[PDB]
């Protein structure tokens, strides 16, 4: 009921990568 | 159903924000002589549309001028001379995105669940009535009361011929941090880079009208996203809740989720807020003479 994240007194980074999940990462492919 | 007006049925009293793609002014419009004063919101869009463009803002306020559901926001009437003028029903709390901003700490996790079912709810009817939003986000959608946000308008949409899923914008302006990837690259708009941009806007709201992407140039959002880079973990989110939206911002847009399925999830997840969203000090918040 509680998995929230752990950020340093808050702050959030810009973005949060899911990479190598093909299923995000793109084949770019080059 | 699509009421055509008279530039002197209305009139538009004061500014009430303006973009460069639009400007929409506040906002009286009375009909026909009839009687007296519904408050309408006047949108007026700018940039020289041609003549392909015009049927297109047409076809879907046909569509849009004719919207049953709650949690989209109905077009009142179309007014063409040498610009176009949507007429809506006036929504006084108004531009949500900037509601959550600052009722930040009155804000529950009831309501902020509610809230993306709703929007998920109007967003599933627009599919069902073939159309194709294209501009979806925070900003765009709008409170009638703190537990009712409608989905509104201003041209964008695009209404989908019955044998066609795809659509290919022009070119000009588009918001690209709240599009989906195909939409980016390819000028592809479809329903699905339409959950994508539920996904940026449920993150939107779940960070308190924070900033998306911020601090990145838009000019390669593209390639973050083909890097494999989402939007971060909203603080308030249990995995459950935030991998819902990182859903939405798979590649393949055919397998994202659909607004039809977002609805039952969410709509799950808020008959039971607290076990998915965390938000600390939440259960708290002449005639008569002298």
């Amino acid at each position: 009921p509680k998995s929230l994240p752990s950020y340093l007194n808050g702050v959030m980074p810009p973005t949060q990568s899911f990479a190598p999940d093909p299923k995000y990462v793109s084949s770019k492919a080059l | 159903l699509l009421r055509i007006l008279k530039e002197t049925e209305f009139k538009k009293i004061k500014v009430l924000g303006s973009g460069a793609f639009g400007t929409v002014y506040k906002g009286l419009w009375i009909p026909e002589g009839e009687k007296v004063k519904i408050p309408v919101a006047i949108k007026e869009l700018r940039e020289a549309t041609s003549p392909k463009a015009n049927k297109e803002i047409l076809d879907e306020a046909y569509v849009m001028a004719s919207v049953d559901n709650p949690h989209v926001c109905r077009l009142l009437g179309i007014c063409l001379t040498s610009t176009v003028q949507l007429i809506m029903q006036l929504m006084p709390f108004g531009c949500l995105l900037d509601y959550v901003r600052e009722h930040k700490d009155n804000i529950g996790s009831q309501y902020l669940l509610n809230w993306c079912v709703q929007i998920a709810k109007g967003m599933n009817y627009l599919e069902d009535r073939r159309l194709v939003h294209r501009d979806l986000a925070a900003r765009n959608v709008l409170v009638k009361t703190p537990q009712h946000v409608k989905i509104t308008d201003f041209g964008r949409a695009k209404l989908l011929g019955a044998e066609e899923k795809e659509y290919h914008a022009e070119g000009g302006k588009v918001p690209i941090k709240w599009m989906a990837l195909e939409s980016i690259l390819h000028r592809i708009y479809t329903h699905q880079s339409d959950v994508w941009s539920y996904g940026v806007t449920v993150w939107e709201l779940m960070t308190f009208g924070s900033k998306p992407y911020d601090g990145i140039p838009a000019s390669e959002i593209s390639s973050i996203l083909e890097k494999g880079e989402r939007l971060p973990q909203p603080p308030i989110c249990t995995i459950d809740v935030y991998m819902i939206m990182v859903k939405c911002w798979m590649i393949d847009a055919d397998s994202r989720p659909k607004f039809r399925e977002l609805i039952i999830e969410f709509s799950k997840m808020a008959r039971d807020p607290q076990r998915y969203l965390v938000i600390q000090g939440d259960e708290r918040m002449e005639y008569l003479i002298p």
